[PDB]
Protein backbone atom coordinates (compact mmCIF):
# COMPACT_ATOMS: atom_id res chain seq x y z
CA UNK A 1 0.00 0.00 0.00
CA UNK A 2 2.46 2.67 0.77
CA UNK A 3 4.51 1.75 -2.55
CA UNK A 4 1.20 2.55 -4.42
CA UNK A 5 0.40 5.24 -3.10
CA UNK A 6 4.37 6.90 -3.64
CA UNK A 7 3.95 5.39 -7.05
CA UNK A 8 0.59 6.54 -8.46
CA UNK A 9 -0.48 8.53 -5.57
CA UNK A 10 -3.33 9.09 -2.90
CA UNK A 11 -5.39 10.95 -4.86
CA UNK A 12 -6.34 12.22 -7.91
CA UNK A 13 -6.75 15.78 -9.56
CA UNK A 14 -11.02 16.69 -9.83
CA UNK A 15 -10.81 20.68 -10.34
CA UNK A 16 -8.41 22.34 -11.42
CA UNK A 17 -7.66 25.42 -12.95
CA UNK A 18 -5.69 26.71 -16.02
CA UNK A 19 -3.68 29.18 -16.07
CA UNK A 20 -0.40 31.31 -16.82
CA UNK A 21 1.84 32.77 -13.59
CA UNK A 22 4.76 35.02 -13.96
CA UNK A 23 6.58 36.27 -11.46
CA UNK A 24 9.28 39.30 -10.73
CA UNK A 25 11.67 39.29 -7.76
CA UNK A 26 14.00 42.06 -8.08
CA UNK A 27 17.04 43.64 -5.38
CA UNK A 28 19.62 45.79 -5.83
CA UNK A 29 22.14 47.44 -3.39
CA UNK A 30 24.64 49.84 -3.31
CA UNK A 31 27.51 51.17 -1.28
CA UNK A 32 30.26 53.91 -1.66
CA UNK A 33 32.83 55.28 1.03
CA UNK A 34 34.69 57.66 0.75
CA UNK A 35 36.77 59.24 3.39
CA UNK A 36 40.41 60.92 3.09
CA UNK A 37 42.89 63.18 5.57
CA UNK A 38 45.48 65.65 4.94
CA UNK A 39 48.02 67.22 7.26
CA UNK A 40 51.00 69.79 6.38
CA UNK A 41 53.47 71.54 9.02
CA UNK A 42 55.78 74.23 8.37
CA UNK A 43 58.50 75.09 11.16
CA UNK A 44 61.06 77.90 10.58
CA UNK A 45 63.90 79.23 12.56
CA UNK A 46 66.10 82.57 11.79
CA UNK A 47 68.85 83.27 14.31
CA UNK A 48 71.15 86.07 14.50
CA UNK A 49 74.58 87.50 16.79
CA UNK A 50 76.99 90.12 16.74
CA UNK B 1 14.73 28.66 -27.62
CA UNK B 2 13.32 27.97 -30.54
CA UNK B 3 15.69 24.87 -31.13
CA UNK B 4 14.50 24.00 -28.01
CA UNK B 5 11.10 24.01 -28.62
CA UNK B 6 11.56 21.72 -31.34
CA UNK B 7 13.70 19.47 -29.73
CA UNK B 8 14.07 19.46 -26.28
CA UNK B 9 16.46 17.09 -24.28
CA UNK B 10 16.33 15.21 -21.12
CA UNK B 11 16.91 17.94 -18.10
CA UNK B 12 15.69 16.74 -15.02
CA UNK B 13 13.26 14.39 -13.18
CA UNK B 14 9.41 14.05 -12.31
CA UNK B 15 10.08 14.12 -8.39
CA UNK B 16 7.09 11.89 -7.72
CA UNK B 17 7.67 8.95 -9.49
CA UNK B 18 11.53 9.66 -11.41
CA UNK B 19 12.81 5.74 -12.32
CA UNK B 20 11.86 2.19 -11.09
CA UNK B 21 14.17 0.09 -9.98
CA UNK B 22 14.91 -2.83 -13.14
CA UNK B 23 13.92 -6.11 -10.80
CA UNK B 24 11.07 -4.78 -11.06
CA UNK B 25 10.83 -5.92 -14.45
CA UNK B 26 11.90 -9.69 -13.90
CA UNK B 27 10.38 -13.09 -14.54
CA UNK B 28 10.28 -14.25 -10.94
CA UNK B 29 10.57 -13.07 -7.09
CA UNK B 30 13.52 -15.35 -6.78
CA UNK B 31 15.40 -13.51 -9.71
CA UNK B 32 14.25 -10.32 -8.51
CA UNK B 33 14.91 -10.89 -4.80
CA UNK B 34 18.57 -12.03 -5.59
CA UNK B 35 18.85 -8.68 -7.75
CA UNK B 36 17.64 -6.82 -4.68
CA UNK B 37 19.55 -8.43 -1.98
CA UNK B 38 22.52 -7.87 -4.50
CA UNK B 39 21.79 -4.29 -4.94
CA UNK B 40 21.00 -3.36 -1.64
CA UNK B 41 23.79 -5.09 0.18
CA UNK B 42 26.66 -5.00 -2.47
CA UNK B 43 26.71 -2.89 -6.19
CA UNK B 44 24.83 0.24 -4.47
CA UNK B 45 27.45 1.04 -1.54
CA UNK B 46 29.83 0.13 -4.09
CA UNK B 47 28.50 2.82 -6.26
CA UNK B 48 28.24 4.99 -3.91
CA UNK B 49 32.02 5.07 -2.30
CA UNK B 50 32.95 4.94 -6.23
Amino acid sequence: ISRYFDRVGSHFLTGIVMGGRAILASSTNKLRVKRDYSVSVVAKASYEGL
Amino acid sequence: VDSVSASPDFVDFVPTIPMQEIWTLCSSEAQAEAMRKHYDDVWAPAQSEK
